[PDB]
């Protein structure tokens, strides 16, 4: 490493950009009703138990809920789609292809 | 020939960092100081883990320990034919050549160095313990 | 085939061998003569 | 494929640290030069001070919760705050001792900050920094404990 | 520090004095009452006791000898 | 001077030769309110010495044993200081010889 | 082109020459010997091809023939499995009454009272009971007869002969060049589209036309003799559309894309045959057509001779990231220069894969009559996963050897290799402390529920009724995957297992396969399990990092992968090298595998496995995993003490082989502590004073008498050590489950 003498600062080449089209690149996607869903969305089931679950607010959500499949899922691919576009725009302006 | 004295404006080798380099010890006690002219840059190993690039001409380089200055030592003399000469430098300030003592290597003579801790007997010739018990400290019949 | 029979003089051919010999013959004097506890005959 | 991130310590890549996001993030760096221990220009004592209050508040609800009375109702919290109590106060003789065994030998070489400028040894690094820091470890430490108690006992949301 | 004693059954080999990675041993000449060159140990408080050289020795036996002693940072081969 | 073209050995600075910095110290003076660190600084002052510290810790602890012993054991209840509240295992020595 | 057969013709004489040589392989060993250390030599020198020479190319060759060697042997073995299942087996019996007759494929000679071991099996049949699984894997493949058998036996002969012709000609007659071998990318399209793709195709082909057909019969009452033999299906079309009526339909549907046709064999019904306890198996027909296609696409990804496909290359120098600076570049190199870094990653892989399906079959029995043959599903597990373990110990070992000889810091400079051994540390000091806190929160745990039982306090105790230690993300997982044929998996009829939940399979009266609870016991040894591994991990990841250098010794790899030391210097440097990383590994994997399998014997005779003798379930043990396996006391009393009665009473039965392993295993086990615990310099002193009477009598051997080397001591040690554990358990096991299952 002949570069890199103070650990730059802008360590993250933060791009505000990214974080929002993230959100939107999955969240809108997850907005899509499907025939699996009952018709529903994946974010709208998941706000939908969101919900349910912030009706007795200390009282968690239980094993059984269904609650967790969608915080899983809808997260998994949240932040898969905005670490894959941090990636691709960092390497857009950098080289990396 | 007589002592060099270490020039400390020399540059170092290529290398992106490790975890394996210096510690507090250097800080406290001691650590090691190794030089060497390179006729061209090469990838060499680091005794402390990882590839570093030597320099065309002369190198620089830090290290805690004399058994990691002789590695590294014979490995430029074995893999790259090189002539490194090392210190051993205190937080004082208090560079001491410790190598080439005499200039030359040690498996060569220099005609001048005067031999130490030899014993003019054989090792079959020694005493028994029974006659060095009692010398103060706890002895072996080598002495 | 002196080399084969240099090979089959070797120590551990050889001990499988003497080896498969002896227990061969050890367990025919036991199929022969079963349950010798004792020399009586 | 530029901007590499891992850099070697204060460019020095035969010290050996390898400066890192976990290292060297100025969040990290802000939160841990901001903590008491760090602190190099204040007292010994009132860092101890802060440093035991937080530990001594910390290392009660381990007592309270799990110790072996924990399932009295009004003896839980009392057992576990004495517990702590006399925890602290073995931690403040292991601070002591450290500082009669540690501190005789002065260091010679000095510091710098990975920016250039020499600065003072901490005086906490010294037998009296360090005992008047382990004075104010076990103050501290026991009015923390004492704190959980009352927080034990006038916390609106405590079970 | 460790001792390294080195006896009169050195043929002058040099292997030790190759073997040796602390720089502890050298040849020097016609101390031995012997050929050309004898082995020396004039930095054994650099020695760490690997026994490199002793394992190099051709001799029977040895003509390099290392004998454990008091220990320290050096000996103990400590970068720490 | 010591960061000039890779020149990481400098005999006049050895504190960044050797790695000797403060990685996260700041010297600051200003931490405290000026009051709470008089009554902090006042509140250590007979314990700021090692002697001292030792000592309170000493009277401290042998007075805590003393007291769990005599009075903190019975006053949490402990099962050492109840008794047996039965007759315990006294006469089941064994399961042949049932002993006392 | 680049992709071609390269080979040299008649490179190496056949001849029996250098078989009256030993040691013509090494420069140092063709000497002949003078101490007994060169008859040890020979062998540890035997196979590492890379000493010999330092050529790649005959390394490769010797290699390749090897591996030759290997599946000879392997089909040696297969052959004599298939025809002892021929001669010496109640297959054709088992067929008929599978749920009561035992297995065995094993018949002892009466020659000094062994004919004892020839246990009334069933069948009119006396012999060993085997725990193999082959009487199910055959009946899964509609063998149904031992004259079928027999010639799978001759044809496996028939391919060992061509297995050792092959490795001769492909060293001796013809031989690939280094080029040949460094295909990797032919390689991988072929070992994925053909060994792995067309060789799934291949099985789903005899699934749809020999196997489903065979066991839907045999599943139907149908005598083995009255069903038609495998060709009669292959032939007649009417017979198989009698079965499957999509059959009618021809080959048509798979070319019109109508595949729905083919959901007669081609199903995802999931779960178990209730009539079996095995899987079903058109869905295992559907599984292999599925994978089939998958490794068939799979390998047509790299580019051999026409311009599609990928260069791996390309893609390990495209792979870098601002944290990894050059990234994967010098990587094919590494995997196309050095063989032992392959040996590492495929090792590791295979050994993970084995333990994978150790997991799997036990939860998924693929066989029919294999979930209630419990003690075949016991061995299979514990086989399986012994298998893995040592295969994951040997990538360690040759990762080290990698690291230590085709190593080179010119071809790594600051890419994934060399930044892993520049922050070696943090990554050993991070493993250490998660050791440390893990073995702490693991084994303390236990520790705290033995104090707290033997004090009188259950309350105090990690247990599921005190403090609860709830697994509930595998609880979670479990709820998930049992729910997902209504959610998640809509086409799918049943979960994948029943250990998800639901209810149980019983064949037979005794429970296939039922829902396993994850409770306080299962979250604490499930924790153990982590421990062993993580400690396993940090043994041979710290003699792969530091088998070149240290900051204890600088030069290490000059020294050698495999040396005892350096000295008694700098302290002592004893087993520093990375070999004796791999020894102390083997421990540490002996260690977490014993406890894995224990975990598995005790959690599956407690809460799986046992008998419905009226409506409701009668386990082995009688559910004692829960409440007891929360302290070392209830392992050793509950499970070691209790379940031994069968090994140790055995005396008198076709069980008592397995009290002789069991005694003779704790034997060599304590036998191995004469060479662990001990050293060199004793025995030599002992061999020479022995010597001394073999002087005085004159029969002092020319082959001096040597003791052990330091290396081979620790060797012999381990192994002797690795025997006696697994082989006491192995008996332990086997002698318990055949009695209580
Ligand atoms: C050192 C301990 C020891 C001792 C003393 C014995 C002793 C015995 N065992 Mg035990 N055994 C041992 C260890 C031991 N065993 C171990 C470790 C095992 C486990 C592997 C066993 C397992 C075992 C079993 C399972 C059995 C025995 C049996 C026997 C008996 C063998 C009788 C026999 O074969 O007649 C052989 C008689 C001879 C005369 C043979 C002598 C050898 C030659 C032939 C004599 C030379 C003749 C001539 C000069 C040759 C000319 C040249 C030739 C080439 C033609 C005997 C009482 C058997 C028995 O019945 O016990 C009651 C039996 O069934 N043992
Ligand atoms: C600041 C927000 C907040 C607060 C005050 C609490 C407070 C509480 N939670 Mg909740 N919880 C939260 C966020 C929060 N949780 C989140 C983000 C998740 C995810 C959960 C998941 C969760 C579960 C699954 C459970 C609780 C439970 C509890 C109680 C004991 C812990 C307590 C009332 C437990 C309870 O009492 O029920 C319980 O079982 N929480
Ligand atoms: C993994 C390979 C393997 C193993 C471990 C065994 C093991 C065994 N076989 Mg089998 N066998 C095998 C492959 C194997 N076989 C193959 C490939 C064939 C076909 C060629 C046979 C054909 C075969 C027959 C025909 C018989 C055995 C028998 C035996 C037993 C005694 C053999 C003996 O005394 O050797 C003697 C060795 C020397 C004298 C040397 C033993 C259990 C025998 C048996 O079980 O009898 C009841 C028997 O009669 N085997
Ligand atoms: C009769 C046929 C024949 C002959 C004369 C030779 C002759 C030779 N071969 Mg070739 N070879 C053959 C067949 C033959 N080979 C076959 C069939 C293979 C495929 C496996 C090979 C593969 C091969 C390789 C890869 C190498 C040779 C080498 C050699 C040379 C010396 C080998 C040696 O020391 O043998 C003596 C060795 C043995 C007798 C060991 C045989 C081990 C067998 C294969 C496995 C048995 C395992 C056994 C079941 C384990 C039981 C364990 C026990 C506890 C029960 C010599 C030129 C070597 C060389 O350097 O050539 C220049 C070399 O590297 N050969
Ligand atoms: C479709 C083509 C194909 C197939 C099926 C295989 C299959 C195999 N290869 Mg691979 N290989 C291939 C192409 C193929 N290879 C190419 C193109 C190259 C050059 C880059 C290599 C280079 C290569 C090396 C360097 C090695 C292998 C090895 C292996 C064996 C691994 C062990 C195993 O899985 O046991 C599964 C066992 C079976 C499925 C039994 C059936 C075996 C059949 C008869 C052989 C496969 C057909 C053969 C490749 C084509 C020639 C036929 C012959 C009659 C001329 C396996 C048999 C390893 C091995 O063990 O070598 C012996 C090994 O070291 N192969
Ligand atoms: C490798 C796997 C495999 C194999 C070998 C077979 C083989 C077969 N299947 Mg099966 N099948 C498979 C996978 C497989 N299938 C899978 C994955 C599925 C699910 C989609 C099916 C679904 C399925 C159905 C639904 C049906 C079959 C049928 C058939 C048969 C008809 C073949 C046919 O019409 O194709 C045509 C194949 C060829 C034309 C190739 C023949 C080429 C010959 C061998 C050339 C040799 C000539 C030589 C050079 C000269 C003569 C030599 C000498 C005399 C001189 C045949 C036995 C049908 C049947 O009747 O089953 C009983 C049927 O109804 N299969
Ligand atoms: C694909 C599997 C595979 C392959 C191809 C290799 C290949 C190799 N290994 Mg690796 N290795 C493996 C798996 C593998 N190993 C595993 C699983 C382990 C962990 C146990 C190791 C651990 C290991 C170490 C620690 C070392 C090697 C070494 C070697 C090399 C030489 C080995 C030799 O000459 O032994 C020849 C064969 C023997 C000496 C026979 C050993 C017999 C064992 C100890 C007894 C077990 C037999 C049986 C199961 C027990 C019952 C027997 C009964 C009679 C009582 C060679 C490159 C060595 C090397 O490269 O040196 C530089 C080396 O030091 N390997
Ligand atoms: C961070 C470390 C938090 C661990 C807390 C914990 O494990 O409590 C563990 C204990 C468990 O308490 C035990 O639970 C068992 C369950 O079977 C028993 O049945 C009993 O409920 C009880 O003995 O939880 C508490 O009682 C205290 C709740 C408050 C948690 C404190 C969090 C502190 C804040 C952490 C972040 C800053
Ligand atoms: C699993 C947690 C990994 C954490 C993670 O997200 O790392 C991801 C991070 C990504 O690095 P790069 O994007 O530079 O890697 C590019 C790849 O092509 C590999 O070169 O990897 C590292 O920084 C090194 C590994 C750190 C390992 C830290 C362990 C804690
Ligand atoms: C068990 C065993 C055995 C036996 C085995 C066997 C018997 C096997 C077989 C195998 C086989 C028998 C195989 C086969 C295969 C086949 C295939 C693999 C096929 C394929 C096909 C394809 C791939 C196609 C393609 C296509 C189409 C689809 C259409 C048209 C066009 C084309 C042609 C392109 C032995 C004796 C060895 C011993 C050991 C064990
Ligand atoms: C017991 C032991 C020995 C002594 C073991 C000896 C030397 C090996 C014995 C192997 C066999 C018994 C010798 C082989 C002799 C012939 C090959 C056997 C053929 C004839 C038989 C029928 C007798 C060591 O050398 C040793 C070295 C380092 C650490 C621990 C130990 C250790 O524990
Ligand atoms: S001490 Fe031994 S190795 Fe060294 S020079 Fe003398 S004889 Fe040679």
């Amino acid at each position: 490493e002949a570069s890199n003498k103070s650990f730059p600062r802008d360590w993250v080449k933060t791009d505000p950009l990214v974080p929002v089209l993230g959100f939107a690149g999955w969240t809108i996607p997850a907005n899509i009703g499907v025939s699996a869903f009952g018709g529903q969305s994946l974010f709208g089931l998941f706000t939908q138990s969101i919900g349910e679950n912030l009706a007795h607010f200390p009282t968690g959500p239980a094993l059984d809920d269904k609650f967790w499949l969608y915080l899983i899922t809808y997260h998994l691919g949240l932040f898969l789609t905005i670490t894959l576009g941090q990636i691709g725009v960092q390497g857009r302006k950098q080289g990396y292809w | 020939w007589t002592v060099p004295t270490l020039n400390p404006d020399t540059p170092s080798p290529i290398f992106g960092g490790s975890t394996g380099g210096l510690l507090r010890k250097a800080q406290t006690e001691e650590f090691y100081v190794i030089t060497w002219e390179a006729k061209k840059e090469q990838i060499f190993e680091m005794p402390t883990g990882g590839a570093a690039i030597m320099r065309q001409g002369p190198n620089l380089l830090k290290f805690g320990k004399k058994e990691q200055c002789l590695a590294l030592t014979t490995q430029l003399r074995n893999k790259f034919k090189l002539t490194p000469c090392f210190y051993r430098v205190f937080p004082d300030g208090k560079v001491q050549y410790l190598h080439p003592a005499d200039g030359v290597y040690p498996e060569k003579v220099n005609a001048g160095r005067v031999g130490a801790n030899q014993n003019m007997r054989r090792i079959g010739q020694n005493v028994n313990p029974i006659k060095v018990k009692f010398s103060g400290r706890m002895m072996s019949p080598a002495e | 085939m002196k080399d084969f029979t240099t090979y089959l003089s070797t120590a551990p051919v050889i001990a499988t061998i003497w080896f498969t010999f002896t227990a061969g013959l050890l367990i025919e004097i036991n199929r022969y003569f079963p349950d010798p506890l004792v020399f009586s005959f | 494929k530029k901007a590499q991130v891992i850099s070697p310590v204060n460019g020095d890549p035969f010290v050996g640290m390898l400066e890192t996001p976990v290292t060297s993030a100025p969040i990290v760096a802000t939160y841990l030069s901001n903590l008491p221990a760090y602190r190099t220009g204040v007292a010994p004592v009132l860092r101890g001070v802060e440093i035991g209050l937080a530990h001594g508040f910390l290392l009660a609800g381990p007592f309270i919760k799990l110790g072996p009375l924990r399932n009295v109702p009004e003896t839980a919290e009392i057992a576990g705050s004495l517990s702590a109590a006399g925890l602290v106060l073995i931690l403040a003789l292991c601070l002591s001792i450290y500082g009669s065994a540690q501190f005789q030998s002065t260091p010679s070489i000095g510091v710098k900050t990975l920016s250039g400028r020499s600065v003072a040894r901490d005086p906490l690094f010294s037998a009296d920094g360090w005992s008047e820091f382990a004075a104010g470890f076990l103050v501290g430490g026991e009015a923390g404990v004492a704190w959980a108690y009352v927080c034990t006992q006038i916390l609106p949301y405590y079970s | 520090a460790h001792i390294v004693k080195i006896y009169d059954t050195c043929i002058g080999c040099t292997q030790c004095v190759r073997a040796c990675p602390l720089d502890v041993l050298e040849m020097v000449p016609w101390d031995g009452c012997k050929a050309s060159q004898m082995a020396s140990a004039p930095r054994t408080e650099d020695c760490v006791g690997c026994k490199r050289c002793e394992t190099a020795c051709p001799t029977d036996f040895l003509s390099v000898r290392v004998y454990l002693g008091s220990e320290s940072t050096r000996s103990m081969g400590l970068s720490y | 001077k010591y960061g000039e073209n890779s020149r990481y050995f400098d005999l006049q600075d050895m504190e960044n030769t050797t790695g000797s910095w403060d990685m996260y110290g700041v010297d600051e003076k200003k931490r405290y309110p000026d009051n709470q660190a008089k009554f902090f600084t006042q509140a250590t002052d007979i314990i700021s010495r090692r002697e001292s510290l030792r000592a309170l810790v000493a009277l401290s602890g042998i007075a805590a044993i003393v007291t769990y012993g005599l009075k903190g054991a019975k006053d949490a209840d402990l099962p050492i200081t109840k008794g047996p509240q039965t007759t315990g295992e006294n006469g089941k020595g064994g399961s042949v010889r049932s002993r006392l | 082109k680049k992709v071609k057969i390269a080979v040299d013709r008649n490179p190496v004489e056949t001849s029996f020459e250098k078989w009256a040589k030993p040691g013509h392989f090494s420069r140092t060993l063709s000497k002949g010997p003078n101490t007994t250390t060169w008859i040890w030599n020979l062998h540890a020198d035997a196979h590492d091809f890379d000493s010999h020479t330092s050529d790649l190319e005959e390394i490769s060759r010797k290699v390749f023939s090897a591996h030759f060697g290997q599946l000879g042997i392997i089909f040696i073995w297969l052959s004599g499995m298939y025809f002892h299942g021929a001669r010496f087996s109640n297959y054709e019996a088992w067929l008929s009454d599978p749920t009561h007759i035992k297995p065995s494929a094993q018949v002892v000679w009466p020659i000094v009272g062994q004919e004892i071991l020839n246990g009334d099996v069933g069948g009119g049949f006396q012999g060993i009971q085997i725990t193999s699984g082959f009487f199910q894997l055959w009946r899964a493949s509609g063998i149904t007869s031992e004259l079928q058998l027999y010639t799978t036996a001759i044809g496996g002969l028939v391919m060992a002969a061509a297995m050792f012709f092959a490795g001769w000609f492909h060293y001796h007659k013809a031989a690939p060049k280094l080029e040949w071998f460094q295909n990797v990318e032919s390689m991988l399209n072929h070992h994925l589209g053909g060994l792995l793709g067309l060789g799934s195709l291949a099985w789903a082909g005899h699934q749809i036309h020999v196997s489903l057909p065979v066991n839907k019969l045999l599943d139907a009452g149908v005598d083995p003799k009255e069903i038609p033999l495998p060709h009669d299906l292959l032939l007649n079309r009417a017979i198989m559309a009698d079965l499957y009526p999509s059959f009618a339909k021809g080959i048509a549907p798979f070319f019109t894309l109508n595949w729905s046709e083919y959901s007669d064999f081609l199903t995802f019904k999931g779960g178990l045959n209730p009539v079996t306890g095995g899987l079903w198996l058109s869905d295992t027909a559907h599984h292999h057509v599925a994978i089939a296609v998958l490794f068939l696409v799979a390998g047509h990804m790299y580019r051999t001779n026409w311009g599609i496909g990928h260069s791996m290359k390309e893609i390990l120098e495209a792979h870098r990231g601002p944290f990894t600076g050059e990234g994967h570049v010098g990587l094919y190199e590494i995997l196309t220069t050095s063989w032992h870094a392959q040996l590492a990653i495929n090792l590791a892989l295979f050994g993970s894969l084995s333990i994978i399906v150790a997991h799997h079959m036990y939860a998924m029995p693929p066989y029919p009559y294999l979930a209630t043959d419990y003690g075949t599903q016991l061995s299979l597990f514990t086989h399986h996963t012994w298998i893995g373990g040592f295969c994951i110990v040997g990538a360690g070992a040759h990762a080290a050897i990698f690291m230590v000889r085709d190593y080179d810091p010119t071809n790594n400079y600051n890419n994934l290799l060399d930044r892993v051994i520049r922050h070696r540390d943090a990554i050993i000091s991070h493993l250490n402390w998660v050791c440390i806190f893990l073995g702490f929160h693991s084994f303390g745990l236990y520790i705290h529920n033995d104090t707290m039982s033997a004090l009188g306090r259950p309350q105090d105790m990690f247990s599921d009724t005190a403090i609860q230690l709830q697994p509930v993300f595998a609880q979670w997982i479990q709820n998930t995957h049992f729910l997902a044929p209504q959610l998640t998996a809509p086409n799918a009829l049943a979960a994948t297992s029943l250990t998800w939940g639901g209810d149980l399979v019983a064949v037979g009266g005794k429970v296939a396969m039922m829902p396993i609870s994850l409770g306080t016991s299962d979250f604490m040894v499930h924790h153990i399990h982590a421990f062993t591994i993580h400690v396993t991990v940090l043994i041979l990841l710290k003699g792969v990092l530091f088998a070149r250098s240290s900051r204890l010794i600088p030069d290490k790899a000059n020294l050698g992968f495999r040396f005892p030391c350096d000295g008694p210097g700098r302290g002592g440097t004893c087993q520093v090298s990375a070999w004796d990383h791999v020894f102390l590994g083997l421990f540490w994997m002996y260690n977490s595998l014993s406890i894995v399998i224990f975990h598995f014997s005790w959690k599956m005779q407690s809460d799986v496995w046992g008998t419905v003798t009226a409506s409701g379930v009668s386990h082995i043990t009688g559910g004692n995993f829960a409440q007891s396996a929360n302290t070392i006391n209830g392992w050793l009393r509950d499970f070691l003490w209790a379940q031994s009665s069968q090994v140790i009473q055995s005396y008198g039965s076709a069980l008592s082989a397995y009290g002789l392993i069991f005694l003779g295993a704790h034997f060599v086990w304590a036998f191995s502590l004469m060479f662990l615990f001990s050293g060199r310099g004793y025995w030599q002193e002992l061999i020479e004073s022995i010597v001394w009477a073999h002087n005085k009598l004159k029969v002092a051997p020319a082959i001096q008498p040597r003791a052990l080397s330091i290396t081979q001591g620790r060797a012999v040690g381990v192994a002797h050590y690795l025997l006696g554990g697994i082989a006491t358990t192995w008996s332990f096991f086997l002698a318990r489950i055949i009695s209580v299952g």
